[PDB]
RNA sequence: UAACUUCGGGAGAAGGGGUGCCUGCGGGUGCGUAACCCGCAGGUCGCAGUGACUAGGGGGGCCCGACUGUUUAAUAAAAA
RNA sequence: GGUCAGGUCGAGCCCGGGCUCCGUGAGGGGGGAGAAGUCGUAACAAGGUAACCGUAGGGGAACCUACGGCUCGAUCACCUCCU
RNA sequence: AGUGGUGGCCACUAUUAUUGGGCCUAAAGCGGCCGUAGCCGGGCCCGUAAGUCCCUGGCGAAAUCCCACGGCUCAACCGUGGGGCUCGCUGGGGAUACUGCGGGCCUUGGGACCGGGAGAGGCCGGGGGUACCCCCGGGGUAGGGGUGAAAUCCUAUAAUCCCGGGGGGACCGCCAGUGGCGAAGGCGCCCGGCUGGAACGGGUCCGACGGUGAGCGCGGAAGGCCAGGGGAGCGAACCGGAUUAGAUACCCGGGUAGUCCUGGCUGUAAAGGAUGCGGGCUAGGUGUCGGGCGAGCUUCGAGCUCGCCCGGUGCCGUAGGGAAGCCGUUAAGCCCGCCGCCUGGGGAGUACGGCCGCAAGGCUGAAACUUAAAGGAAUUGGCGGGGGAGCACUACAAGGGGUGGAGCGUGCGGU
RNA sequence: GUGGGGUAACGGCCCACCAAGCCGAAGAUCGGUACGGGCCGUGAGAGCGGGAGCCCGGAGAUGGACACUGAGACACGGGUCCA
C-alpha cells in the first residue's frame, strides 16, 4: 500500500489510528462527552419553561429586512439566560411578560440560523401552556390575547 | 540491483560467473591451487585480495565454484579452509575492514576540525557495524559476550 | 494579511504575559 | 543547573558566574604536554604551567599551556 | 526488499494481460509458483508453461490465453473455514460461478470448487478470475 | 514542607511525633572482657522527662537599597 | 448487673495539607452580529509599489525596509528556457 | 385515531474506509537521516504441529428472534415442535500446503573487496588579478551629484575631472554549460597536502546478516543571540530632501547595528519535485554527464563521433491513472511491507497546562459561539498606467469659425 | 520467604522475624464516567447505538459505625450508638 498496518498481529496499530481521527468529528467527540449537554440550555431536554424577563426585539441581517418578536427568558429550570424566539402575526398580543413561556430548540443544534435573525436558535412554542401556533392558524383557534 | 543508504543512485550491474560446470579450461589441480592460498594468507594478503588473485593468476571463473565443498562448513571458498587451518580469525574480513575506517576517521575529526561532511559518515559506518555485529554474535561469527563499543574497536584495531 | 495574523498573536502573547507578570 | 558557580551562591549575578564556572572547569584541565606525553599539566602561577610528571615548568596561557598568540607567531614562516 | 513474491508474480502476470502479450517471465521461482501454474493449466484459463532449473535464478514461462482478467493475493493472507469459503467469493470477487478462489490446504492448493470437494480450506492465499 | 527561583536557594518555611529512670540484649572500636561509643526490648513514677539551667513565635503583601561591608566615636546605622 | 486495669473493632467532632469541579470579581483582551460614523487606498490587472515567505527592526492603520529563500511570478522580463 | 412539532439515537453518511475513502494542485508527506521497540521476510530441506484446516464429544439457562401448526370471530399474543441464539471456554484423534520455531543448506537481497576515472564534497596553508576605497605627489577649473523631473547635498587655497605610488578589506566578471558534487541544509578564483562520498567493470569476500521504523539521537539556509577581532563597499534603525492633499511609501543625500572572521549558542522556511521509504513489474524515441566495450576519424590526446551496456539528469509520448491541468521506467502506472498525516469554514495555531530555548520563539494543544459556504480545475465574457498589431474624421493633429464676456430669444433648475 | 493467630476456611486476612523485592509503555498509576449479562434498537451486511419493562447475578434501604440469635443477617417494615 501507500499506509496500512496489514499484518497478521498488528491489528492493534490499525485499531488506534482509526480511533484517534474519529475524534476529529465535532459531533462524535460530544456526544460521548457530554458537552452537547452541557452547552444547550435546556439541558438535553426536549422543552423547558421559564419567565419571560422583558420583550426585546433583534435586528435583521443584510440581505435580508424585518423586526423580529423575541423574548429574553430566564429558566425556572435552571438559572440562565436564553433569547428565544416568538412567532405569531401582530405576534405581541398573544406572548405576555412576567407570565410563564415555555422554550423548545429548533432545527437542530446545527448552530446556524434563519437570515431574519442574527443568532436566534430558539423558538417559543406556547404561552401559559396553550401554544402560540393555534393561535397563527384560523383553523382550529382564531386570535386570542 | 539497487538500494540506497549514503547515494541517490543505483547499485553496479555485476553478477556472477555462470561457469557453474566445473573448470577443465583450468590445467591447474584443487591440489596446487590450494597451497597457493596457504603462501599468499601468509605473505600478508587479505582473504578478498587473494580470492582475487586466484581468478587472474590460476584462471579459475569464481572460487565458489572450484573449491567446493572441500571442508563441511557454509558456503566454502577461502576463510573457511583457513579458518580450520587458525589462519584466519572469526571475525569476519569484512567487519575487520569495517571497524579499521571506523578507528581511522576519529583521528582526522581532531585534527581538521569543523568536518561537517567527514562526522556525519563518522556516525554512519558506526552504526553500521552494531547492526552487522549484533547477526554475528547470534551466529558464532563473533562471541556472545562481545560487544562493539567505539572504545573496543581502537583496541582490534592496536 | 499574512503579516498581520501572526504579528497579532506575537502582541496578543506579549500583552498577556505582561499582564500575567505583573499581575501574579 | 550550575558547573561550578553553586558555592558562590546566588550571588554575583548570573552571567558573570556562569561565565568563571566554565572557564575556571576548563582551566583545572589536563592538557596535550607535547614534552612527555603523559599529563597532568596544572597552573602553577600567572603565565605559568607546569606538568607535574616531568617537573617541566614553561609558559602558557591563561587557561590553556599553549598561547593563540603565540600559534600566529608559528603560522607565519621564515 | 523482495517480500511477498507471489503476489508480485500474480502482478506482473496481470500487467502483461492488460498489454496482452504473449508471455510472461516470472524472475520469483518456487513450488508456490509451480502448483498456482498447475491449478492455473488444469482450468485451461493459462496455456502451457515451461519450467526451467536454474540455480542462479529459476524462470517460469508462461503463456498467456488473456481469460485472466485480474489475479492478485490477500493482504492479511487471513485464514478461511469450509463455511466460509462462499462468503469470501461474492463479497469481494465480481466472480459467482468463476470456480477460483484459491486457497492452500494439506495437499498444495486447490481451488473453490476443489476445497468443497476435498473438505479441507487452510490460509487464503489468494483470488483468480 | 508552599508561593517564588539567578536551580544555589526559599528551609529550622509552614505543620506533626518522640525524649526520665531501672532491668536484659545487639552492632562498632579495641584488647582477650580490661578501656570505650551508638541503638533495641521489657518493667515503671509524676500534674509535668530539654521537668532545673540552657533554650527561634510563625506567615504574607507593598516600597527601597541587589548582596557581605560602611557612615554622623558621643541625639541621626538609613531609602545614604 | 457494679467498677476499674490491659488489648482490639471503632463512628463523630476538630485541625492541616493534597486532588477535582462549580459559582463569582473592580478592571482588562479579542471574537462573532449590527446600522450608520471615521481615516487612508493596501490587496485583487503589474491595483500603477509583482507577490509570498523565514527572520530582524520600525510604522496610526491597510503596511514598509534589510537579508536569504520561493514563484503558486508580473513580462516580448531575448547567456539560456521563454526568443 | 391519529396528524404534526421539538429533543435524542441509528440508517441515508465509503462524514471513519474491514466490507468500503484519501495525502502534485481539493484537507493531508515528517527539512533528512539513523537505528530501538514493534511490524514484515529470498530459495531448498529437515524436525515439532504452536499458528492453520477437518472430525467427534462436554457446553453456551428460560425468555427475546425465525418457520410450522393450533387456540382467542380475527390478529397482535401465548402454547407446542423444529431451527437459531452474546455464542468468548474445554478434551482427544488426524493432515502439513501456508505460517511460527529449532537445526542444515544456496547465492538471487544486503553489507564487504580490487583497479582505472570525474567532481563548485569537507578541512588547512600559500598565492593572482579585476574593481571599489583611503592616503601621498603630479596635473587640471567651476560646477559636481542625483532623477521620470527635481530638491537636499557636496565644492574654490580647489571638490568632479586625469596620471603615478603605497596601504587596506572584501570577493572571484569572463571560465559557467538545460553542467558537476554531497543524506539533507547545501556546495562555485587558482595551486598543493590532508580527508569523505559516488558511478563502473571484475561478485574476490560473509551467507538472509534483509525492509520499514513509533520513541531516541543527529545535521540544519538566512537572520538572530553571546564574546573577541576585523570594517573597504554595502546598509534595518535613523536624520534630511522630494513625491504626495499629507507619504505615513515607491525616488534621492547622509548614516548605525549588521554584512566579513573565529570561538560559542538557537533553531525556522513556499527548507518544493508542495510528489514518505525499500523492491518487483508496466510501449518507445531523442539529447546529455561519467564509467565499461567495439570502431571510425585522428592534431595520435578519447581530440571528434556512432552503437551495445551500466547509472544519473532532461524533452516528447503508450498502456493506464487523474476532476482536469498533467503524469507516463525519474509515475499521480500495477502490486506488497512499514512509518507520518487529514475528515467543512471561522473562533485559533489562540487559551490553559506541561515541555524545550538565553531571548526571539518552538512542541503539544481546546471550548463557548457562528455559518451555507470555504476550496480545486477549466469554459466563456468583461477588464487591465498587461504585451503585440491595425483602422476611424461623431476620433486627434493641422486649419477655419464659434460658446464661456454683453444684450436678447427660447427651454430647464430654482424661486 | 519462615514460624504463628484468627476464621467455616485457603490467604500479608492479621502478626513477629528475615529479605528487598513486586508493578510499568502489549499503558502501569492517577483523574473522570458507568450495575453487568440474556437481549434490545438500527442497518442488506459489516458495523453502530443501548442496559428499559421482564428473567439472571451482585449492590443498597436517612448518612456512618456496632453486636446478638440463627445452616443462613452484621439484618428492607429488629436493637445498641453517633451525625
Amino acid at each position: 500500500g501507500k499506509k496500512a498496518p496489514n499484518g497478521e498481529f498488528a491489528g492493534r496499530k490499525l485499531k488506534l489510528k482509526r480511533k484517534k481521527f474519529r475524534w476529529s468529528d465535532i459531533r462524535y467527540k460530544r456526544r460521548v462527552l457530554r458537552l452537547k449537554e452541557k452547552s444547550d440550555p435546556l439541558e438535553g431536554a426536549p422543552q423547558a419553561r421559564g419567565i419571560v424577563l422583558e420583550k426585546i426585539a433583534v435586528e435583521a441581517k443584510q440581505p435580508n429586512s424585518g423586526m423580529r418578536k423575541a423574548v429574553r427568558v430566564q429558566l425556572i429550570k435552571n438559572g440562565k439566560v436564553v433569547t428565544a424566539f416568538c412567532p405569531g402575526d401582530g405576534a405581541i398580543k398573544f406572548i405576555d411578560e412576567h407570565d410563564e413561556v415555555i422554550i423548545e430548540g429548533i432545527g437542530g443544534p446545527k448552530g446556524g440560523s434563519m437570515g431574519d435573525i442574527p443568532g436566534i436558535r430558539y423558538k417559543v412554542v406556547k404561552v401559559n401552556r396553550v401554544s402560540l401556533k393555534e393561535l397563527v392558524k384560523g383553523r382550529k383557534e382564531k386570535p386570542r390575547r | 540491483m539497487a538500494r540506497m543508504h549514503a547515494r541517490k543512485r543505483g547499485k553496479s550491474g555485476s553478477k556472477r560467473p555462470p561457469r557453474t560446470a566445473p573448470p577443465i579450461w583450468v590445467e591447474y589441480t584443487v591440489e596446487e591451487i590450494e597451497n597457493l592460498v596457504v603462501k599468499l594468507r601468509k605473505e600478508g594478503y587479505s582473504t578478498a585480495m587473494i580470492g582475487t588473485i586466484l581468478r587472474d593468476q590460476y584462471g579459475i571463473p569464481s572460487v565458489k565454484l572450484f573449491k567446493d565443498p572441500d571442508n563441511p562448513n557454509r558456503n566454502l571458498t577461502i576463510t573457511r579452509i583457513l579458518e580450520k587451518h587458525g589462519l584466519a580469525p572469526e571475525i569476519p574480513e569484512d567487519l575487520m575492514f569495517l571497524i579499521r575506517r571506523a578507528v581511522n576517521l576519529r583521528k582526522h575529526l581532531e585534527q581538521h576540525p569543523k568536518d561537517l561532511h567527514s562526522m556525519r559518515g563518522l556516525q554512519l559506518i558506526e552504526s553500521k557495524i552494531r547492526r552487522l555485529v549484533k547477526y554475528y554474535k547470534r551466529k558464532g561469527k563473533l562471541p556472545k559476550n562481545w560487544r562493539y563499543d567505539p572504545e573496543t574497536a581502537k583496541l582490534l584495531v592496536r | 494579511m499574512r503579516w498581520k495574523w501572526i504579528k497579532k498573536r506575537i502582541r496578543r502573547l506579549k500583552r498577556q504575559r505582561k499582564k500575567e507578570r505583573g499581575l501574579i | 543547573k550550575v558547573g561550578s558557580a553553586g558555592r558562590f551562591g546566588a550571588r554575583y549575578g548570573l552571567k558573570i558566574r556562569r561565565r568563571v564556572a566554565a572557564v575556571e572547569a576548563k582551566m583545572r584541565q589536563k592538557h596535550t604536554c607535547p614534552v612527555c606525553g603523559r599529563k597532568a599539566v596544572k597552573r602553577i602561577s600567572t603565565g605559568i604551567w607546569q606538568c607535574q610528571k616531568c617537573g617541566a615548568t614553561f609558559a602558557g596561557g591563561a587557561y590553556l599551556p599553549v598561547t593563540p598568540a603565540g600559534k600566529a607567531v608559528r603560522r607565519i614562516t621564515e | 526488499t523482495l517480500l511477498d513474491p507471489l503476489a508480485n508474480a500474480l502482478s506482473h502476470i496481470t500487467n502483461s494481460e492488460r498489454v496482452g502479450k504473449r508471455e510472461v517471465y516470472i524472475k520469483p521461482a518456487s513450488k508456490l509458483i509451480g502448483e498456482v501454474l498447475r491449478v492455473m493449466q488444469k482450468y485451461g484459463y493459462i496455456g502451457e508453461f515451461e519450467f526451467i532449473d536454474d540455480g542462479r535464478a529459476g524462470v517460469y514461462r508462461v503463456q498467456l490465453l488473456g481469460r485472466i482478467n485480474k489475479a492478485g493475493a490477500i493482504k492479511p493472507r487471513f485464514p478461511v473455514k469450509v463455511s466460509e469459503f462462499e462468503k469470501w467469493e461474492k463479497r469481494f470477487l465480481p466472480a459467482f460461478e468463476f470456480g477460483i478462489l484459491i486457497v492452500s490446504t494439506s495437499q498444495g492448493v486447490m481451488s473453490h470448487k476443489e476445497a468443497i470437494e476435498k473438505g479441507i480450506g487452510g490460509r487464503l492465499i489468494a483470488y483468480v478470475y
